[PDB]
Protein backbone atom coordinates (compact mmCIF):
# COMPACT_ATOMS: atom_id res chain seq x y z
CA UNK A 1 0.00 0.00 0.00
CA UNK A 2 2.31 2.81 -1.09
CA UNK A 3 -0.07 4.34 -3.67
CA UNK A 4 -1.59 7.68 -2.68
CA UNK A 5 -5.28 7.59 -3.41
CA UNK A 6 -8.77 9.52 -1.71
CA UNK A 7 -10.61 6.76 0.66
CA UNK A 8 -14.61 6.91 0.47
CA UNK B 1 -20.72 -0.37 27.94
CA UNK B 2 -18.39 -2.11 26.19
CA UNK B 3 -17.73 -0.70 23.63
CA UNK B 4 -14.95 2.11 23.43
CA UNK B 5 -15.94 5.35 22.38
CA UNK B 6 -12.86 8.15 22.62
CA UNK B 7 -12.49 10.09 25.26
CA UNK B 8 -12.86 13.64 25.28
CA UNK B 9 -10.69 13.54 28.84
CA UNK B 10 -7.62 16.15 28.82
CA UNK B 11 -6.03 14.71 32.21
CA UNK B 12 -6.13 11.21 30.59
CA UNK B 13 -4.49 11.65 28.10
CA UNK B 14 -1.48 14.71 29.48
CA UNK B 15 -1.49 10.86 31.94
CA UNK B 16 -0.02 9.34 29.24
CA UNK B 17 1.96 12.12 27.64
CA UNK B 18 3.82 12.74 30.70
CA UNK B 19 5.25 8.85 30.33
CA UNK B 20 5.56 8.67 26.44
CA UNK B 21 9.25 8.09 25.53
CA UNK B 22 8.43 8.04 21.75
CA UNK B 23 5.51 10.30 20.38
CA UNK B 24 4.47 10.45 16.84
CA UNK B 25 2.55 12.99 15.32
CA UNK B 26 0.99 12.81 11.98
CA UNK B 27 -0.45 15.85 10.56
CA UNK B 28 -2.57 17.10 7.56
CA UNK B 29 -3.87 20.68 5.91
CA UNK B 30 -5.99 21.65 9.63
CA UNK B 31 -2.35 21.95 11.25
CA UNK B 32 -1.97 24.87 9.20
CA UNK B 33 -5.62 26.23 9.01
CA UNK B 34 -4.83 29.01 11.33
CA UNK B 35 -1.80 30.24 9.40
CA UNK B 36 -4.39 30.89 6.74
CA UNK B 37 -3.56 28.14 4.44
CA UNK B 38 -6.98 26.96 3.76
CA UNK B 39 -7.51 23.29 3.35
CA UNK B 40 -9.07 21.32 0.60
CA UNK B 41 -11.81 20.16 2.23
CA UNK B 42 -14.35 22.95 1.56
CA UNK B 43 -14.24 26.25 -0.92
CA UNK B 44 -10.39 26.07 -0.44
CA UNK B 45 -10.54 22.61 -2.17
CA UNK B 46 -11.22 24.73 -5.59
CA UNK B 47 -8.74 26.34 -7.83
CA UNK B 48 -10.44 27.69 -10.60
CA UNK B 49 -13.04 25.03 -11.03
CA UNK B 50 -11.34 22.21 -10.26
CA UNK B 51 -11.18 20.43 -7.46
CA UNK B 52 -7.39 20.22 -5.37
CA UNK B 53 -7.10 16.52 -6.13
CA UNK B 54 -7.75 16.50 -9.77
CA UNK B 55 -4.68 18.67 -10.47
CA UNK B 56 -2.44 17.08 -7.47
CA UNK B 57 -1.93 14.02 -10.44
CA UNK B 58 0.35 12.98 -13.05
CA UNK B 59 -2.38 12.80 -15.57
CA UNK B 60 -3.10 16.33 -15.31
CA UNK B 61 0.60 17.18 -15.47
CA UNK B 62 1.27 15.18 -18.46
CA UNK B 63 -1.36 16.41 -20.61
CA UNK B 64 -1.33 19.98 -19.08
CA UNK B 65 1.41 20.99 -17.35
CA UNK B 66 0.93 24.91 -17.65
CA UNK B 67 -2.18 24.45 -15.61
CA UNK B 68 -0.69 22.15 -12.74
CA UNK B 69 2.39 24.70 -13.02
CA UNK B 70 -0.14 27.51 -12.59
CA UNK B 71 -2.02 25.83 -9.56
CA UNK B 72 1.54 25.15 -7.86
CA UNK B 73 2.85 28.46 -8.51
CA UNK B 74 -0.32 30.32 -7.03
CA UNK B 75 0.26 27.83 -3.65
CA UNK B 76 4.22 28.62 -3.53
CA UNK B 77 3.72 32.49 -3.81
CA UNK B 78 0.54 32.59 -0.91
CA UNK B 79 2.71 30.57 1.20
CA UNK B 80 6.03 32.21 1.19
CA UNK B 81 4.34 35.18 3.70
CA UNK B 82 2.92 32.63 5.78
CA UNK B 83 3.74 31.81 9.48
CA UNK B 84 3.52 29.25 12.02
CA UNK B 85 0.38 29.26 14.38
CA UNK B 86 0.28 28.09 17.62
CA UNK B 87 -0.51 24.79 16.60
CA UNK B 88 2.41 24.14 14.52
CA UNK B 89 4.80 26.26 17.80
CA UNK B 90 3.31 24.04 20.52
CA UNK B 91 4.52 20.96 18.03
CA UNK B 92 8.18 22.49 17.59
CA UNK B 93 8.58 23.36 21.39
CA UNK B 94 7.27 19.49 22.34
CA UNK B 95 9.31 18.00 20.45
CA UNK B 96 12.96 20.64 21.98
CA UNK B 97 11.70 20.38 25.08
CA UNK B 98 11.18 16.42 25.62
CA UNK B 99 14.35 16.11 23.65
CA UNK B 100 16.77 17.45 26.57
CA UNK B 101 14.58 14.95 28.26
CA UNK B 102 15.83 12.09 25.94
CA UNK B 103 12.44 11.71 24.78
CA UNK B 104 11.76 11.49 20.87
CA UNK B 105 9.18 13.55 19.19
CA UNK B 106 8.52 13.09 15.17
CA UNK B 107 6.13 14.58 13.10
CA UNK B 108 4.88 12.73 10.14
CA UNK B 109 3.25 15.46 7.83
CA UNK B 110 1.10 15.02 5.08
CA UNK B 111 1.48 19.12 4.22
CA UNK B 112 4.14 20.22 1.56
CA UNK B 113 3.80 23.67 3.26
CA UNK B 114 6.88 23.28 5.06
CA UNK B 115 5.64 25.45 8.05
CA UNK B 116 6.30 22.51 10.90
CA UNK B 117 10.35 23.57 9.56
CA UNK B 118 9.60 27.07 10.15
CA UNK B 119 8.06 26.20 13.07
CA UNK B 120 11.09 24.86 14.37
CA UNK B 121 10.74 20.96 13.85
CA UNK B 122 14.02 19.10 13.05
CA UNK B 123 12.40 15.05 13.48
CA UNK B 124 9.98 15.78 10.26
CA UNK B 125 9.46 13.02 7.54
CA UNK B 126 7.27 15.15 4.49
CA UNK B 127 5.84 12.22 3.50
CA UNK B 128 4.51 14.08 0.21
CA UNK B 129 7.29 16.00 -0.81
CA UNK B 130 7.23 20.03 -0.62
CA UNK B 131 5.98 23.00 -2.14
CA UNK B 132 9.53 24.45 -2.44
CA UNK B 133 11.09 21.33 -4.48
CA UNK B 134 11.49 20.64 -7.77
CA UNK B 135 12.00 17.39 -9.43
CA UNK B 136 13.81 17.06 -13.12
CA UNK B 137 11.27 14.67 -15.12
CA UNK B 138 14.75 14.24 -17.38
CA UNK B 139 17.29 13.75 -15.33
CA UNK B 140 15.66 12.85 -11.80
CA UNK B 141 17.25 15.63 -9.74
CA UNK B 142 15.31 16.98 -6.95
CA UNK B 143 16.44 20.52 -6.18
CA UNK B 144 15.03 23.42 -3.48
CA UNK B 145 13.45 26.12 -5.23
CA UNK B 146 11.89 29.29 -3.26
CA UNK B 147 12.38 31.84 -6.24
CA UNK B 148 9.46 33.72 -7.20
CA UNK B 149 8.38 33.80 -9.97
CA UNK B 150 9.65 29.83 -10.39
CA UNK B 151 10.04 31.02 -14.02
CA UNK B 152 9.80 34.38 -16.20
CA UNK B 153 6.65 33.07 -17.93
CA UNK B 154 4.52 32.15 -14.78
CA UNK B 155 5.31 35.69 -13.19
CA UNK B 156 1.50 37.31 -12.39
CA UNK B 157 0.12 34.24 -12.81
CA UNK B 158 -1.70 31.57 -10.99
CA UNK B 159 -4.94 33.93 -9.56
CA UNK B 160 -7.46 31.05 -8.34
CA UNK B 161 -10.77 32.57 -9.10
CA UNK B 162 -13.45 30.90 -11.19
CA UNK B 163 -13.36 32.41 -14.37
CA UNK B 164 -9.65 33.21 -14.90
CA UNK B 165 -8.01 32.10 -17.89
CA UNK B 166 -5.61 29.74 -18.48
CA UNK B 167 -1.80 30.46 -18.55
CA UNK B 168 -1.07 28.27 -21.29
CA UNK B 169 2.16 28.60 -21.43
CA UNK B 170 4.66 26.51 -23.73
CA UNK B 171 5.87 23.34 -22.23
CA UNK B 172 9.31 25.11 -23.22
CA UNK B 173 8.83 28.35 -20.89
CA UNK B 174 7.44 25.89 -17.96
CA UNK B 175 10.83 25.62 -15.45
CA UNK B 176 13.54 23.84 -16.87
CA UNK B 177 16.28 21.59 -15.38
CA UNK B 178 19.64 23.82 -15.38
CA UNK B 179 21.53 20.53 -13.85
CA UNK B 180 24.65 20.08 -16.38
CA UNK B 181 22.81 21.45 -18.56
CA UNK B 182 20.14 19.15 -19.03
CA UNK B 183 17.25 21.45 -19.83
CA UNK B 184 13.99 18.88 -19.09
CA UNK B 185 11.07 19.74 -17.18
CA UNK B 186 10.47 20.22 -13.94
CA UNK B 187 7.62 19.33 -11.94
CA UNK B 188 6.98 19.98 -8.29
CA UNK B 189 8.37 17.61 -5.84
CA UNK B 190 4.96 16.81 -4.25
CA UNK B 191 3.88 13.33 -4.40
CA UNK B 192 0.36 13.35 -6.12
CA UNK B 193 -3.10 11.48 -6.20
CA UNK B 194 -1.93 8.03 -8.01
CA UNK B 195 1.84 7.86 -7.26
CA UNK B 196 3.66 5.65 -4.58
CA UNK B 197 5.15 7.08 -1.68
CA UNK B 198 8.81 7.21 -1.25
CA UNK B 199 9.87 3.73 -0.33
CA UNK B 200 12.91 5.21 2.01
CA UNK B 201 10.04 7.24 3.72
CA UNK B 202 7.64 4.61 4.48
CA UNK B 203 10.67 2.51 6.10
CA UNK B 204 11.09 5.24 8.05
CA UNK B 205 7.47 5.63 8.85
CA UNK B 206 7.03 2.01 9.90
CA UNK B 207 10.19 2.54 12.27
CA UNK B 208 8.28 5.24 14.02
CA UNK B 209 4.50 3.71 14.00
CA UNK B 210 5.71 0.09 15.39
CA UNK B 211 8.24 1.98 18.17
CA UNK B 212 6.15 5.31 19.41
CA UNK B 213 3.96 5.20 22.74
CA UNK B 214 1.76 7.80 22.08
CA UNK B 215 0.45 8.79 18.84
CA UNK B 216 -1.14 12.13 17.95
CA UNK B 217 -3.25 12.41 15.31
CA UNK B 218 -3.90 16.16 14.03
CA UNK B 219 -5.92 18.38 11.52
CA UNK B 220 -6.09 15.33 8.79
CA UNK B 221 -9.47 13.77 7.07
CA UNK B 222 -7.94 10.51 7.58
CA UNK B 223 -9.27 9.98 3.72
CA UNK B 224 -6.05 10.42 2.20
CA UNK B 225 -3.82 6.74 1.86
CA UNK B 226 -1.54 5.37 2.56
CA UNK B 227 -1.42 8.20 5.73
CA UNK B 228 -4.94 7.43 6.90
CA UNK B 229 -3.61 4.30 8.03
CA UNK B 230 -0.92 5.17 10.19
CA UNK B 231 -2.72 6.20 13.19
CA UNK B 232 -5.11 3.11 13.14
CA UNK B 233 -1.94 0.89 12.48
CA UNK B 234 -0.68 2.40 16.25
CA UNK B 235 -3.87 2.12 17.62
CA UNK B 236 -4.52 -1.44 16.76
CA UNK B 237 -0.96 -2.08 18.49
CA UNK B 238 -2.92 -1.04 21.62
CA UNK B 239 -1.10 2.20 21.80
CA UNK B 240 -2.96 5.45 22.93
CA UNK B 241 -3.98 7.86 19.75
CA UNK B 242 -5.35 11.11 20.37
CA UNK B 243 -7.17 12.66 17.48
CA UNK B 244 -6.79 16.70 17.43
CA UNK B 245 -9.76 17.90 14.52
CA UNK B 246 -12.22 20.27 14.47
CA UNK B 247 -14.30 17.44 13.64
CA UNK B 248 -15.05 13.79 13.13
CA UNK B 249 -13.61 11.52 10.77
CA UNK B 250 -13.99 8.13 9.43
CA UNK B 251 -10.94 6.77 11.48
CA UNK B 252 -11.83 8.91 14.75
CA UNK B 253 -13.44 5.34 16.90
CA UNK B 254 -10.49 3.36 15.95
CA UNK B 255 -8.55 6.39 18.80
CA UNK B 256 -8.46 6.26 22.21
CA UNK B 257 -9.13 10.12 22.35
CA UNK B 258 -10.83 12.56 20.57
CA UNK B 259 -10.31 16.54 21.09
CA UNK B 260 -12.82 18.27 18.84
CA UNK B 261 -11.47 21.95 18.08
CA UNK B 262 -9.17 24.17 16.27
CA UNK B 263 -5.95 22.54 16.49
CA UNK B 264 -4.25 26.16 17.32
CA UNK B 265 -5.97 25.68 21.18
CA UNK B 266 -5.82 22.24 21.92
CA UNK B 267 -2.50 21.02 20.92
CA UNK B 268 -1.47 23.88 23.04
CA UNK B 269 -3.45 22.93 25.71
CA UNK B 270 -2.39 19.12 25.33
CA UNK B 271 1.47 19.25 24.97
CA UNK B 272 2.05 21.99 28.15
N1 LIG C 1 -1.11 23.20 4.17
C1 LIG C 1 -0.92 22.34 3.24
O1 LIG C 1 0.29 21.83 2.83
C2 LIG C 1 -2.13 21.77 2.55
C3 LIG C 1 -3.31 22.52 2.37
C4 LIG C 1 -4.43 21.81 1.81
C5 LIG C 1 -4.28 20.41 1.49
N2 LIG C 1 -3.10 19.77 1.66
C6 LIG C 1 -2.97 18.30 1.45
O2 LIG C 1 -3.84 17.89 0.39
C7 LIG C 1 -4.51 16.66 0.83
C8 LIG C 1 -6.02 16.89 0.78
O3 LIG C 1 -6.36 17.90 1.71
P1 LIG C 1 -7.74 17.85 2.57
O4 LIG C 1 -7.87 19.14 3.36
O5 LIG C 1 -8.87 17.33 1.74
O6 LIG C 1 -7.54 16.72 3.59
P2 LIG C 1 -6.73 16.59 5.05
O7 LIG C 1 -6.44 15.16 5.38
O8 LIG C 1 -5.45 17.30 4.99
O9 LIG C 1 -7.97 17.23 5.94
C9 LIG C 1 -7.86 18.46 6.60
C10 LIG C 1 -8.53 18.21 7.97
O10 LIG C 1 -8.32 19.36 8.81
C11 LIG C 1 -9.45 19.50 9.66
N3 LIG C 1 -9.42 20.84 10.18
C12 LIG C 1 -9.73 22.02 9.50
N4 LIG C 1 -9.41 23.07 10.32
C13 LIG C 1 -8.84 22.60 11.45
C14 LIG C 1 -8.28 23.22 12.57
N5 LIG C 1 -8.12 24.56 12.72
N6 LIG C 1 -7.79 22.36 13.52
C15 LIG C 1 -7.81 21.00 13.42
N7 LIG C 1 -8.36 20.37 12.32
C16 LIG C 1 -8.82 21.20 11.37
C17 LIG C 1 -10.60 19.18 8.76
O11 LIG C 1 -11.74 18.90 9.54
C18 LIG C 1 -10.02 17.96 8.00
O12 LIG C 1 -10.26 16.77 8.74
C19 LIG C 1 -3.93 16.26 2.20
O13 LIG C 1 -2.87 15.30 2.00
C20 LIG C 1 -3.36 17.55 2.77
O14 LIG C 1 -2.24 17.41 3.69
C21 LIG C 1 -2.00 20.45 2.17
ZN1 LIG D 1 17.29 17.45 -15.42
Amino acid sequence: TARKSTGG
Amino acid sequence: SFTARPSSSMADFRKFFAKAKHIVIISGAGVSAESGVPTFRGAGGYWRKWQAQDLATPLAFAHNPSRVWEFYHYRREVMGSKEPNAGHRAIAECETRLGKQGRRVVVITQNIDELHRKAGTKNLLEIHGSLFKTRCTSCGVVAENYKSPICPALSGKGAPEPGTQDASIPVEKLPRCEEAGCGGLLRPHVVWFGENLDPAILEEVDRELAHCDLCLVVGTSSVVYPAAMFAPQVAARGVPVAEFNTETTPATNRFRFHFQGPCGTTLPEALA
